């Protein structure tokens, strides 16, 4: 079968240098050239280029040119992304792909996704967030959980270990310092708050640190 | 040299419903050499339509189109929750190789009004030197929406910081989070905090206000 | 030109039906029995060149026969 | 993937003396070895695959012209020169425009201008280098077991019996082994890069479709032509033209589309498909088939007790043999299906030759199809299928009696000798000796004379030769036949091969 | 040092050096190094008689680790012959053909 498996998500710095890996299956390795497709930042799927894998050439689109580079691995099946000179305008996911020539390809890479940011690793602020009385409205008394300045990702945010799922909602974090903050808000009926114990479980493993933080009436 | 652009960028459509995109190739004549990409966000996209007229391995026989030179059409006439996702089209013929900007899939619901709700800082955060005010805005569709932090009736856009999803995977819905960050200082030096959330549901904005005088 | 020089033929393995191949064996005879029928006049003269020289009777039809071909499109 | 129902159905007389035997296949042609010991094979190309393409270059047979531009100028002023020469995209060219005291000028009689038109592409072709290594083969291999109508002409159900096999032979691993199950093994040992000439030709892309080209020819075409990487092109001037220059007035108008003149340049080309891989229609390869592993099992199996019945009736396969299905609806099974060829009922004694070797009845589940095929002789013979009470017969005949056989040998022979090159010795395969010299004159042979004169097209090769002929007619005595060398055969032969 | 016992690999794809001979590239995935590297020029499978003669005499592994590129050339004869890297079913083997 047929399945292109490459280098997990990287955490990188400004300045630095990366050689991404696209290890492929389900066929010999030479006779498919590598298609580079970058994701930008705004979810534009920006083409990278293509190397001719025979021979071993890259063919580079011109804007990713003499930054980035195409090299190869034979015997095990592995093409290889590498990039000089890191910059933060390249935090993206980065793809590969087992070439059909002009009709472009069957099968996807995995995708790789580059982080390039100064900061300290380090664990989120997790505030258990006590709703007010304009916060109750229709029979439910809705709760959140503020995850704020945690690097890097992901963390898991459930609420009671995941026993309610319901009116939880996850949102994502974007930058701040390059540190994420995000909140989660789970919505349970005014029966069950604070009768019922509601607890924000967020798991960060990245930091080693499961924080639990039970919301309390005002 | 080809410049590409899919229309609607956004359609919301039920499902079973017909959905012809509009589209176009600049540079002329591509003969048939268009394609069509579905991407859901975080995820690399799937080959839809290759020849114009044929699917792929994988892609169901719900995909269709037609079209050569100029315009081009991705024609699914029994659109599907599964069938949520961004869409994009690629060109071959002349080099370099590049696509068009994309259209999203939106299950077409009732329009429904956000459940707004706006935290105080917690005494963790406000003991931290900081305070960040939470603004919660669950199940709301359209994805239409606009948030106004007013401190004492006066808006503040400086520390607003917006989070919201996508289309729900269970009801289909936007929801979405705003955050108003500030110094306790500056956060014990201003009353009233409230998040309006006006909506093409609510004709007028929702208002959610608490002060810190108020319990 | 594409007009001539054609890619006609392979003639590398190649046994199926080509492009064009039926219409290949009305390429040169047609369009030159054309240019005769066009050019009559010409072809009375023509093969009288054939029997002014040589008077070795058969290859002077050699001359003719062959020159005839080359006229049209010359 | 099997010989069944195939345009062109060719067959393998065994020898034995050898396991191993080098033979050559095309996608069209099926090849069908019968021999000792071994059962009735099928070999044949589906088609032949290649894997990465490279861009040699493109060709932009339709434009349009854009943005006139016409600089005019006195006479005596030498060159005239328009801004527009420096970037490549302007199509610029000098002339001239003949001046009066009443246009522009002081002078009369000549004059000086530079006209320039941004060049524009409506259309453009693609053309494709091969790699020898990315050149795949998809060979079905195919032996004859218990059959019927369906599973015959089924991959799957066979892969299930083990009987039949597909496979990828790349220069990288051009030796395959795969096995037949209870028949035993076989080894294949192809030859990928050496099958086609993977440099001696292109693929052009004209329109959608993509085509065959020689890329000798390729680079040959006049035509604007395209750079891999993006912009400057060369002779883009050939489709747009000039006209009179009438003041500062000169129209550049750009040719039609030249697509059909890209079908009117394609005369012999193959009609090429594709998706992810491109699959040839005609093929060329030279594998070697081993069958020492290959073997007879159950000939301990006896003959069966009961009545027979025919699935379908039987007709003949226009190749030289007679197939027939048969539904056994004895529940003796599983059991080795009597059957014969014979000349008179009469005569029990076995003629004609079982295509099929061994008919075996698969379980011994009654009305069981069995599809197995036989070789009857020339003549009135007759289809026996079963021994005592037990046999329902059928009458044949088959007009292709050995004399049209041995032309049909011989003429198709020259036949498998033309357009086969060198490679036509390897249908005389275990060769050495007479079959290693053979292809060895006709290598340098191959090597020179029709290849060096080659490229002739039809009646330009055939007419010659009837003149060529002549060179027979006027000789000398003990130099006779070396005016008449060339002359008869290698030369008229491919001109009556090919008619039409 | 004798024969290795294990798979190979082709770190680069064979060619022509244009000069005559051809040179391959090889991994070797194999523990059992430092040995000898087994290899052949050979006119058919069937014969397993060297014909064509190594550019470089006795190819040998540097190390024990695995998947080591070893670079050796060889010269095949004239005609259709066979690059064979390894004996017994361990054997990946090319096709080569020389019209000089």
């Amino acid at each position: 079968q047929v399945q292109l498996m490459e280098s997990g998500p990287e955490l990188k710095k400004p300045g630095e240098t990366v050689k991404i890996s696209c290890t492929t299956s389900g066929y010999t390795f030479t006779d498919y050239a590598m298609h580079w497709v970058k994701q930008a930042p705004g979810k534009g799927l920006e083409w990278m280029g293509w190397i001719n894998t025979a021979t071993g050439e890259p063919t580079y689109a011109y804007d990713f040119k003499e930054r980035f580079g195409f090299s190869l691995e034979t015997s095990a099946s592995t093409a290889f992304l590498q990039i000089s000179n890191l910059k933060i305008e390249d935090t993206a996911t980065y793809f590969c792909a087992s070439d059909g020539r002009y009709w472009y390809f069957g099968v996807w890479g995995a995708g790789t996704s580059v982080t390039v940011s100064s900061p300290k690793t380090t664990p989120p602020s997790v505030y258990p967030l006590a709703p007010v009385c304009g916060d109750t409205t229709g029979s439910m008394v809705t709760l959140g959980c503020l995850v704020k300045g945690y690097f890097p990702e992901p963390v898991t945010v459930t609420w009671n270990s995941g026993s309610l799922s319901s009116g939880v909602h996850t949102f994502p974090a974007v930058l701040q310092s390059d540190l994420y903050t995000l909140s989660s808000s789970v919505t349970v009926p005014s029966s069950t708050w604070p009768s019922e114990t509601v607890t924000c479980n967020v798991a960060h493993p990245a930091s080693s640190t499961k924080v639990d933080k039970k919301i309390v009436p005002r | 040299d080809i410049v590409l652009t899919q229309s609607p960028a956004s359609l919301a459509v039920s499902l079973g419903q017909r959905a012809t995109i509009s589209c176009r190739a600049s540079q002329s004549v591509s003969t048939s050499y268009m394609h069509w990409y579905q991407q859901k966000p975080g995820q690399p996209p799937r080959l839809l339509i290759y020849l114009v007229s044929n699917l792929e391995s994988g892609v169901p026989s719900r995909f269709s189109g037609s079209g050569s030179g100029t315009d081009f059409t991705l024609n699914i006439h029994p659109v599907e929750a599964e069938d949520e996702a961004t869409y994009y089209c690629q060109h071959i013929r002349e080099l370099t190789r590049s696509e068009a900007g994309p259209s999203w899939l939106e299950i077409k619901r009732a329009d429904a009004a956000p459940t707004v709700s706006i935290f105080p800082p917690s005494s963790e955060q406000l003991t931290s030197g900081g305070a960040s005010v939470v603004c919660f805005l669950n199940n709301f569709y359209p994805k239409d929406i606009n948030v106004k932090w007013k401190i004492d009736g006066s808006e503040r856009q400086n520390g607003v910081l917006n989070s919201w999803t996508d289309q729900d995977s269970k009801d289909s819905t936007y929801s979405m989070s705003s955050t108003l960050t500030l110094t306790k200082d500056e956060y014990e030096r201003h009353n009233s905090y409230t998040c309006e959330a006006t909506h093409k549901t609510s004709t007028s904005p929702i208002v959610k206000s608490f002060n810190r005088n108020e319990c | 030109s594409v007009s001539v020089q054609t890619h006609g033929e392979s003639s590398l393995v190649n046994k199926t039906e080509t492009w064009l191949d039926s219409t290949k064996a009305t390429r040169y005879l047609m369009k030159t029995e054309n240019w005769i029928i066009r050019n009559p006049g010409y072809a009375f003269l023509a093969a009288v060149l054939g029997w002014m020289l040589g008077s070795n009777n058969g290859q002077r039809v050699v001359f003719t026969i062959l020159l005839l071909l080359v006229a049209p499109a010359y | 993937f099997n010989c069944l129902g195939m345009g062109n159905r060719d067959f393998i007389e065994g020898a034995s003396g050898a396991t191993w035997v080098d033979l050559v296949l095309e996608g069209d042609s099926c090849l069908t070895i019968m021999a000792n010991d071994k059962p009735t094979l099928d070999v044949r190309m589906i088609n032949i695959e290649a894997s990465q393409l490279a861009e040699v270059r493109s060709y932009c047979y339709h434009a349009s012209v854009t943005d006139i531009s016409t600089v005019a100028r006195c006479p005596m002023t030498g060159e005239a020169h328009n801004e527009k020469r420096a970037d490549s995209s302007y199509v610029c060219k000098q002339g001239f425009t003949d001046r009066g005291w009443g246009n522009g000028c002081g002078l009369f009689g000549k004059g000086s201008i530079d006209t320039c038109a941004k060049f524009s592409c409506t259309s453009k072709a693609i053309g494709r280098t091969i790699q020898p290594e990315n050149i795949k083969y998809e060979v079905g291999i195919f032996v004859h077991g218990t059959t019927t109508s369906e599973n015959h002409g089924n991959y799957s159900a066979q892969v299930g019996a083990s009987q039949a096999a597909k496979f990828t032979v790349t220069p990288n691993a051009p030796s395959i082994t795969l096995k037949l199950g209870d028949y035993g093994e076989v080894t294949l040992d192809c030859e990928p890069r050496s099958g086609l000439n993977t440099e001696a030709f292109y693929v052009m892309t004209v329109g959608s479709k993509s085509f065959l080209v020689h890329r000798e020819w390729f680079h040959d075409l006049a035509l604007p032509w395209t750079p891999p990487s993006s912009t400057a092109w060369r002779n883009r001037e050939l489709l747009m033209e000039f006209e009179e220059a009438h003041a500062t007035k000169q129209s550049v108008v750009a040719l039609g589309s030249q697509e059909g003149g890209l079908h009117q340049a394609l005369a012999g080309a193959i009609v090429v498909e594709y998706s992810s891989s491109v699959k040839l229609t005609s093929g060329h390869l030279k594998c070697r088939l081993k069958m020492d592993k290959l073997a007879l099992k159950g000939t301990t199996y006896g003959m069966c007790t009961g009545k027979f019945s025919f699935a379908k009736n039987p007709a003949d396969t226009g190749h030289g043999t007679v197939v027939i299905e048969l539904s056994y609806s004895g529940s003796d099974g599983p059991c080795k299906i009597p059957i014969v060829s014979v000349a008179s009922l009469n005569d029990m004694t076995p003629v004609g030759r079982l295509v099929t070797v061994n008919p075996f009845v698969a379980t011994s589940s009654a009305n069981s199809k069995v599809l197995v095929e036989m070789e009857p002789p020339f003549g009135d013979s007759y289809i026996v299928v079963g021994r005592g009470d037990k046999q329902i017969n059928h009458h044949w005949h088959k007009a292709g009696s050995t004399l049209g056989k041995a032309f049909l040998t011989t003429l198709k022979g020259a036949q498998r000798l033309a357009a086969l090159g060198d490679t036509a010795w390897d249908f005389g395969s275990i060769g050495g000796v007479f079959n290693s010299i053979g292809k060895a004159v006709h290598q340098v042979f191959g090597g020179a004379f029709r290849t060096l004169f080659g490229g002739m097209s039809w009646i330009t090769q055939g007419l010659m030769g009837a003149l060529l002929l002549w060179m027979g007619v006027n000789a000398r005595d003990r130099s006779i036949a070396l005016a008449f060398l060339a002359t008869g055969g290698v030369l008229l032969f491919l001109a009556t091969n090919v008619h039409a």
